[PDB]
């Protein structure tokens, strides 16, 4: 790897910078090297992993979006062909995405996800793999779209369970979890009815827990619930 | 959209 | 080249689609494989050349300047020592940011200015050579430095000769061209004293021209104009 | 910042 001969905490703080800088590719590829150093990574490494990625794959979704938009239009009735061009750029998007995709897939898998003991790192990953292959599913239609769903299903399913019962309902990353669950439930699998169901709970047992908390907890709890919030205001 | 984190 | 393959039109479609999408490193390389056909550039197609790069470059600077921030910091009194990482990094955007512009000159020198005889693609050009040059001398430091400066000047100068015999006052390319030149002035050139001159000169001339024009040239120009103003309005 | 086009 071209990260291989620099030093981890090198790669960490240039991490940092790139994220200063808002150059998330050089940002994820920093994070790469590190987590490929085999080392366990702390709670601040997890979220600068995973915001460079999650950064990385927002901007190829939404012009993946953009462009099957167009492809889409080029084949409805009356519109002027135009040749293969559309669905050759489509692709080519797709392509990279499904290669970041993959590459995140990977590192939680060799091998992040199998010495993540503690539930915050655990759940964390298992989020991280239901988060990317819903983003593989989003642009899926071949033979495996349906175990591309049902790989986010199981690995959503596999944190929800540990969240539940090792961190208390305010957790941040519980519910970040449960929302991203949620999108998950409404958006690919059909199951809107699911996620007002996960939403609401979700948001009503968190509204319920805020009297234990800080100041601060309290702040970092209600903005993820007011996105519970707004997810179910789109949806109800 | 659908609002993730 | 990787577009040797690809239809020119192709590509050509392909870049406006990336536009679409904000995919402009995509767009650029597009618009660099059509270059490369050996065709002569429309009118339409010099623009989406000068998009695409322009986008590219601009996040570049924009990183780069973050970057150098930060260490011109550590720099200081009372810093505390971090290590090579900052500088590191930094030149790694600054060498990226490099490649760009060398690439740009290289399509201008091979072979864009030369086939270029009228006055809208030859200013156009050499408007372009003008702003890499001083993209490179914005992170210039070395013995060269003067000569890339001097290389800016003279190619904005060469423009300036061509677009005041060949253009009226008011045509969006003369206008673009004196805005540049004038922050070269000001920016690169350490002449403040010149790029206000040249700033109030080409909107006074601008000015006296507007009544010549259609409702839509009016508005292509009286833009512009608005950005010589602008940058009046800081700096005196 | 100084404004180009
Ligand atoms: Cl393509
Ligand atoms: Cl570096
Ligand atoms: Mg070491
Ligand atoms: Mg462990
Ligand atoms: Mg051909
Ligand atoms: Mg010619």
């Amino acid at each position: 790897g071209a990260m291989g001969s620099m030093e981890r905490a090198s790669l960490i703080q240039k991490a940092k910078l790139a994220e200063q800088a808002e150059r998330y590719e050089d940002m994820a590829a920093f994070m790469k090297g590190a987590v490929e150093k085999g080392e366990e990574l702390s709670c601040e490494e997890r979220n600068l992993l995973s915001v460079a990625y999650k950064n990385v794959v927002g901007g190829q979704r939404a012009a993946w979006r953009v462009l099957s938009s167009i492809e889409q239009k080029s084949n409805e009735e009356g519109s002027e062909e135009k040749g293969p061009e559309v669905r050759e750029y489509r692709e080519k998007v797709e392509t990279e995405l499904q290669g970041v995709c993959d590459t995140v897939l990977g590192l939680l898998d060799s091998h992040l996800i199998k010495e993540a003991g503690d539930a915050e790192s655990r759940v964390f990953y298992l989020k991280m793999k239901g988060d990317y292959y819903r983003y593989l599913a989003e642009v899926a239609t071949g033979d495996d779209k349906k175990r591309i769903i049902d790989s986010a299903r199981s690995a959503y399913q596999e944190a929800m369970d540990i969240s539940k019962k090792e961190m208390p309902p305010t957790n941040p990353i519980r519910l970040g979890l449960a929302l991203n669950f949620s999108v998950f439930h409404y958006e690919i699998a059909n199951s809107p009815e699911e996620a007002i169901s996960l939403a609401k709970t979700t948001f009503d047992e968190a509204m319920a827990d805020l009297h234990t908390l800080s100041e601060d907890s309290y702040k970092d709890s209600t903005l993820i619930m007011q996105l519970l919030r707004d997810n179910l205001t789109l949806w109800t | 959209v659908n609002l993730s984190i």
